[PDB]
């Protein structure tokens, strides 16, 4: 089951996941190629942020769907 | 002048800055939207800007324009002329002109070719079509932009001709990768170093250099095909030599060509941009409804009347007719049409502000081509405000004859009345703060005489560079409190505003004045801070008072918005932030590989040499009054802290200018000559490892000693700055003429340079100084400096740049200019007005969502990056459920209570907790000061102590809050966290 | 038998607390003892951190009993009576090392965000920043360990809040840095292991280290013991006086065997003279030590 | 004669050894208990890293003692 994530600044990543896979492992499999801590990244899908512990079936995430990664800012 | 565009240069660049000059842009229509876009563009600093309006000022416009006054309304001036004076006050470097030439179908468009971009506001659609057709047919084509706002709806259109060229897709700097292995295969394979994945995408371009073995690849360009996170594919390499080592690759950017459409062609299938994936189909319906409204306005030469049901039916029929005509034939949202009909003639300020910010950014993209422009439509709206309103009465939306008629038509009188009674608290008066104040003034927040009050605190004084982004101040306001200047500027806009301004800085120490009752009196808190620690502190403070909290942050073309509501959402501390990384110490000290390494090394050396040592010297010599006393104590063997360093510094104290010059020469020689020799001596070049790999392999780069030479401008600047710093630090006066190259050359003509290769010596030198009368009280004083980035004459930046370039050349790495090094050293945050304005609009928009007590679903959080450009909206985090044991659970908003008495003891507290909440704790700490831990010795008897004596509180506080924990159900586990408990000393 | 008595006595002084900072009515913090990060402690006035308290509370139970304790080497720890974010740790040089019966005090601070970040570690007994006792060490007491450094490296070589513990950090130190051949802790020179040049370099390094540690590890401590560890120091050295003297004489005999060399003769003679000078005073310092 | 052990993950392993057990044996022996590679199998008892050839009673270790694990060095 193929899935894509597009973070800001135009970066798009290709991921392989399975529906019963839970969210903490979902965010874990991106660290092997990006290095960001799983607790350091926020993931968004169709306007609902993915809470820890659930799985893709909970959020009805299908093949070739697009999720995004976001970060907070500090400057003012 | 960099003193005005320091921040802007980082965002744009020098070449884009040059293209920014010699620019002319035409504007039509100075409504609220036109006013704010002109303000933003003037803040940008375009050489020449032309504005136009044929209308006249009216009293109703006072609620939409913050520069108009009663006199202009009385005099019925043309809106183009009544403001032309004020706009010039922002930037004298900007030439501004007004016009009032009537516009119609037969008006000649030839004169418009003078400019290069045109933006239209409040214009009839067919004439816009004609203008776009004319402009797009120009050679070169002239950029066209259209935008409008009606009620709670806005429309954005763009056209840069059939073909456009962009010189930078993203603006993010290319990264650098190092080569671990290369395979002479068809196609070739290159392996990334251990760890550090290349993080690339197939199709990108790159260049190489400094390759051993495969030297023919140096200076060439390939296209990649990523295979693994640590490997990829390149062109055929079978024809070259074997890969020995080395090799540095960096991405190569490429310009991209985009395409557009005519307005009319786009009208049959607008290419909108999705900003919310919950309803991706909504923008098509919004476009259809906007088209139907335009058709109605054309047909009846008027806007629909609020509550006029027949107009609603006619507009719905028109929308049905248009929707089927569309290429895709979308559905019809009757609610959308009904709401648009209800508030067609309204006007909302924050939405206009955000639209203006994004439009100004698009104008910058048009004039520079720096980022990817939007293609080719955009629609923003805030229907959630009226979504929870149900079915209101049109009577509440009727105007009463005040400046708040438009907003009353937008939302209803009662909501506005609630806005005028709000006590709001704001922290920080940065760039976002001024926009906040302007929006509040336009919204009439807190204008009620009975109630409604604003509090702002900032210790900062006005700075020259800040005026580029902060508009509420003026050049003649330099070195003045920000709060009072901002308050006066806001009060000038609207007299009814009641503002409280302070010079205070929020921090744990000042918590006394900002006591809990102060927070409770306030209704909501807004943050515009630049550091995360203040965010955490304010969030923790407001958590104790259960008040809504709002936060936003910005950097360049990126920003984020957060909303916090008690009992419903999570806190800021519920999520972490990426901490700043630090390079391994050994790399900075010995083997730098990046320019920033040398920059930080120079900064740290400056700090050590000019702050730490003088401070230690002064502290040591204020500890002991008599140097002879110190010598006697040393001779008797008494240990003294830091004695050797300070005595070495004292023995090496210069006396005159030439001594300072010699000291600078010696320090230069040690810094940039001897270290390389010692490193080579300890580590020869040819030494290998156990695997045989050479010690001087990448990323490590062998250094090289470099000989002194006065002829070098780098040498000259370095020595001049060092001598000035030494003279200042030792409080020895000098003359500027001494800095002449000839005089310094004469000074250095008689100085030798040493070659390259305890308590008794220190005592001897101290006694020699004593007998030489070098131990006076004035000698036991030492100047201490502080780093300054805004001072253009202290030479700190010059010295740091010279040192960084010198150390870079030590390891033969490319140097950097003044401004890049200045930004890197100062951690300067690039910023621009467009993003700040847009995020301010978003915050102001959600402010009324907070005010109305809307349900959880209405609130949205926004993340955006105008560089792409891209905008995303989400629903905020729901508060999470946290259980402990026996089904007992709590959230972040929980806090338990205990009422004690004068003789209350610890066992009493423990038993009372066990009874009231059913479970007995295991640990108590007041913040970070621990009060009882059974593990620590002697804590058992602490159960029999008065809480007043054990805590020692302040008399003003009638209670205290403590941290608690409970034993886990199974041993070997962490104590289960619990909500903090507020103990009361009495009833 | 003597080792048994030593272990039994030192067991009771394994862990304890002390009063290091007091407050007046204004809340100002007065340091009764010398500390390295007083500025950071004063600046970090926020008590927002709470998970750190739970983590330290869980840790202290393990720290009360699980500390290593043997005649060869041991560790000691002191903490504040009220605060728990500050800690002084004393380490002794293990047996069969150039650090035999040394004494080394380290300042450790715990950041507010702990355990999200590794705690701060520094050495205070550096002889006034004069001596570099180890390739991974520095005159200022800083240390080269990637495990503490939050840099790219490896995921296994980072401070993981879920797994890494400060006690394991202490355990890492002894047989990794405090080794019998610290000259071979420097990368690149282990390549020349087995060559006579490396042997001579290691010998010179060892003599330098031995004289440095006899200077700044016993005499300085007995003359000016830190108040938190005065009694520990005195009770240690008193029960070890004869053994320490014998091993010191053994080192003195050992070093002089290379004085006949030419490549390193001058350094060896310098080290021998210094060591004899230190031992002369150390003898009487021992003889005057009460029980 | 088993002996207790405290590893990085904190679990207290206590497996039967013999007085003549040489560390070459345990290098392979403890491999799969956590998958820890032999090079990363860096241990200390009596605060001292051990040597493969020697046996337990060579260091005169007692029965059911406790030693600890450490990982590979890497500098600044
Ligand atoms: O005080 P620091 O910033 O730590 O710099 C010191 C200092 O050099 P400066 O006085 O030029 O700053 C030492 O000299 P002294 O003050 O002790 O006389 C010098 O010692 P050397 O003269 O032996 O070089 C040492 O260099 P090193 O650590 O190589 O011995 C160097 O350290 P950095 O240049 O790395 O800061
Ligand atoms: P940018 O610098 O434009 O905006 C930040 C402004 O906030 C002020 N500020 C920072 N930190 C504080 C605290 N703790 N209290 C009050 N004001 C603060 C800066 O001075 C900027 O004006």
């Amino acid at each position: 089951m193929q899935i894509f994530v597009k973070t800001l600044t135009g970066k798009t990543i290709t991921l392989e996941v399975e529906p019963s896979d839970t969210i903490e492992n979902v965010k874990a499999k991106i660290q092997d190629k990006e290095g960001i801590p799983p607790d350091q990244q926020r993931l968004i899908f169709a306007g609902k942020q993915l809470e820890d512990g659930r799985t893709l079936s909970d959020y009805n995430i299908q093949k070739e769907s697009t999720l995004h990664l976001v970060l907070r800012l500090r400057g003012a | 002048d960099d003193a005005l565009y320091s921040r802007q240069r980082y965002v744009l660049g020098d070449t884009a800055m040059q293209k920014m000059a010699k620019s002319h842009v035409f504007l039509s229509g100075m409504g609220g939207l036109g006013l704010e876009i002109a303000k933003n563009l003037v803040l940008a600093g375009i050489k020449a800007v032309t504005i136009h309006d044929t209308e006249k000022c009216q009293a109703w416009d006072l609620g939409t324009n913050f520069f108009l006054s009663e006199d202009d309304v009385v005099n019925k001036r043309n809106r183009a002329e009544a403001v032309l004076k004020h706009i010039a006050e922002l930037n004298p470097y900007v030439h501004v002109t007004s016009s009032s030439v009537p516009f119609n179908e037969t008006t000649d468009l030839s004169f418009l070719d003078k400019y290069q971009c045109v933006v239209l506001t409040e214009m009839k659609l067919p004439l816009q079509k004609k203008i776009n057709d004319f402009c797009r047919s120009q050679c070169p084509p002239i950029k066209f932009i259209s935008a409008d706002v009606h009620g709670i709806w806005s429309r954005l259109f763009c056209d840069f001709g059939d073909e456009f060229e962009v010189l930078d897709t993203t603006g993010e700097e290319p990264k650098e990768i190092f080569i671990s292995n290369i395979t002479q295969a068809n196609p070739g394979i290159v392996t990334c170093l251990e760890n550090h994945p290349h993080k690339l995408e197939t199709g990108q371009f790159l260049t190489f250099r400094e390759i051993n073995g495969m030297t023919g690849l140096n200076g060439s360009i390939q296209q990649i095909t990523v295979i693994s996170p640590f490997s990829f594919s390149i062109g055929d390499t079978t024809e070259l030599e074997p890969y020995l080592h080395g090799g540095i690759a960096v991405q190569v950017k490429t310009p991209k060509t985009v395409f557009f459409e005519s307005l009319e062609r786009q009208l049959k299938h607008p290419k909108c941009l999705i900003v919310d994936f919950s309803n991706p189909e909504a923008p098509l319906e919004i476009h259809t409804a906007m088209l139907a409204l335009d058709q109605f306005q054309e047909k009846y030469s008027r806007k629909p009347n609020v509550g006029c049901q027949q107009d609603s039916e006619e507009l719905l029929k028109l929308a049905t007719s248009i929707s089927e005509t569309l290429e895709e034939k979308p559905d019809v949202n009757a609610d959308i049409v009904h709401w648009l009909s209800w508030t067609a003639q309204g006007f909302l300020s924050p939405l206009a502000a955000a639209v203006g910010g994004v439009a100004s950014q698009e104008v910058l993209k048009a004039v520079t081509g720096k980022f990817s422009p939007l293609c080719q439509w955009l629609y923003l709206e805030a229907a959630d405000i009226v979504e929870s309103l149900g079915k209101p009465e049109c009577e509440e939306f009727l105007p009463r004859g005040d400046r708040y008629d438009a907003l009353r038509a937008c939302i209803g009188d009662t909501l506005c009345q609630k806005l005028q009674n709000l006590n709001i608290f704001l922290v920080g008066c940065g760039a976002i703060g001024c926009e906040m104040l302007k929006n509040f003034a336009l919204l009439g927040v807190g204008t009620s005489k009975e109630k409604g009050m604003i509090t702002v605190t900032d210790p900062d004084l006005i700075e020259k560079s800040n005026l580029n982004r902060q508009f509420l101040f003026r050049p003649h306001h330099i070195q003045k409190p920000k709060s009072y200047t901002a308050a006066d500027a806001t009060l000038k806009i609207n007299s009814q505003i009641k503002i409280d301004a302070h010079l205070n800085k929020v921090c744990p120490t000042t918590e006394t004045i900002y006591n809990d009752e102060f927070y409770t009196k306030q209704d909501v808190i807004i943050t515009a801070l630049d550091n995360v620690e203040a965010r955490r502190y304010v969030d923790s403070r407001c958590l104790a008072n259960l008040r809504p909290l709002l936060d936003s942050g910005t950097m360049g073309t990126k920003g984020h918005t957060e909303v916090i509501v008690p009992h419903l959402t999570e806190s800021y501390n519920s999520h972490r932030d990426p901490p700043e990384e630090e390079i391994p110490f050994s790399t900075l000290k010995s083997f730098p590989a990046a320019i920033e390494h040398t920059i930080q090394w120079a900064r740290d050396k400056f700090e050590s040499s000019f702050s730490h040592k003088p401070s230690l010297f002064n502290k040591f010599w204020q500890t002991y009054s008599s140097a002879e006393e110190v010598l006697q104590k040393i001779q008797s063997g008494h240990s003294l802290e830091g004695c050797f360093q300070v005595i070495k510094l004292l023995s090496r104290r210069p006396r005159n200018w030439s001594q300072c010059v010699e000291l600078a020469r010696l320090k230069f020689e040690k810094y940039f000559n001897h270290k390389a020799l010692q490193l080579l001596h300890c580590f020869p070049l040819d030494i290998r490892l156990k695997d045989g790999s050479l010690f001087w392999q990448s990323p490590k780069r062998p250094p090289s000693p470099i000989k002194f030479d006065l002829n070098e401008p780098l040498h000259l600047s370095f020595l001049q700055n060092a001598a000035k710093l030494y003279a200042t630090v030792y409080c020895i006066p000098f003359a500027e003429e001494d800095l002449s190259a000839d005089a310094l050359l004469n000074i250095l003509s008689e100085v030798k340079i040493q070659e390259f290769k305890d308590e008794r010596n220190a005592i001897f030198q101290l006694e020699k100084a004593i007998l030489s009368n070098e131990a006076t009280k004035s000698d036991l004083q030492m100047a201490v400096l502080s780093f300054e980035k805004d001072d253009d004459h202290n030479g700190h930046i010059d010295f740091i740049t010279a040192a960084s370039n010198l150390r870079a050349k030590m390891y033969s790495i490319e140097p950097a200019d003044r401004f890049k090094t200045k930004r890197i050293a100062g951690k300067i945050i690039p910023a621009i007005a467009t993003t700040t304005a847009t995020v301010s609009g978003l915050v102001a928009l959600e402010m009324i969502k907070v005010t109305g007590g809307y349900p959880f679903e209405a609130y949205k959080n926004c993340f955006l990056n105008l560089a792409i450009p891209i905008v995303v909206f989400t629903e905020t985090t729901e508060v999470r459920k946290t259980k402990i044991r026996n089904g007992i659970s709590f959230t972040i908003w929980d806090r338990w209570t205990v009422h004690g008495k004068e003789d209350f003891t610890l066992l009493d507290f423990i038993n009372a907790v066990k009874e009231k909440y059913g479970i007995e704790p295991t640990m108590v700490v007041q913040g970070v000061k621990m009060l009882y831990v059974p593990v620590m010795p002697g804590h058992a008897k602490r159960l029999k102590l008065t809480m007043h004596k054990l805590v020692k509180p302040t008399t003003e506080k009638k209670y205290v809050d403590l941290t608690v924990s409970f034993a886990p159900d199974i041993d070997g586990d962490e104590d289960l966290p619990g909500p903090p408990v507020r103990y009361y000393f009495s009833h | 038998s003597l080792e048994e008595k030593y272990v039994a006595v030192m067991k009771k002084l394994q862990f304890d607390t002390f009063e290091m900072v007091s407050e007046d009515e204004d809340g100002k913090l007065g340091f009764k003892v010398n500390y390295h990060y007083m500025s950071q402690v004063k600046n970090a006035n926020d008590a927002n951190s709470a998970a750190r308290a739970r983590r330290l509370a869980q840790e202290a139970v393990t720290l009360s009993t699980s500390l290593p304790l043997s005649s060869s080497s041991s560790v000691f720890v002191r903490c504040d009576e009220e605060r728990l974010d500050i800690m002084k740790v004393l380490i002794t040089g293990p047996a069969d090392t150039p650090y035999a019966n040394g004494c080394f005090e380290f300042d450790v601070y715990f950041p507010q965000d702990y355990p999200s970040s590794p705690p701060l570690v520094n050495l205070e007994t550096t002889g006034g920043h004069s001596v570099r006792f180890n390739p991974n060490l520095y005159n200022d007491g800083k240390v080269c360990l990637s495990i503490l450094n939050t840099w790219h490296g490896r995921p296994e070589e980072k401070w993981n809040p879920q797994t890494s513990s400060f006690l394991q950090v202490l355990v890492s130190v002894q047989s990794l840095i405090l080794v019998a051949e610290p000259y071979f802790n420097e990368p690149g020179y282990e390549r020349s292991r087995g060559t006579p040049s490396g042997t001579q370099s290691s010998r010179e390094y060892d003599g330098n280290i031995r004289q440095a540690t006899v200077k700044w590890a016993m005499l300085e401590q007995i003359r000016n013991p830190s108040p938190c560890f005065k009694e520990v120091i005195h009770k240690h050295f008193y029960l070890k006086r004869v053994e320490i003297m014998a091993q010191c004489e053994e080192w003195i005999a050992d070093i002089q065997q290379y004085s006949s060399d030419k490549r390193v003769g001058r350094t060896m003679s310098h080290h021998a003279a210094a060591l004899k000078r230190h031992t002369a005073q150390l003898r009487e310092e021992l003889l005057k030590l009460p029980c």
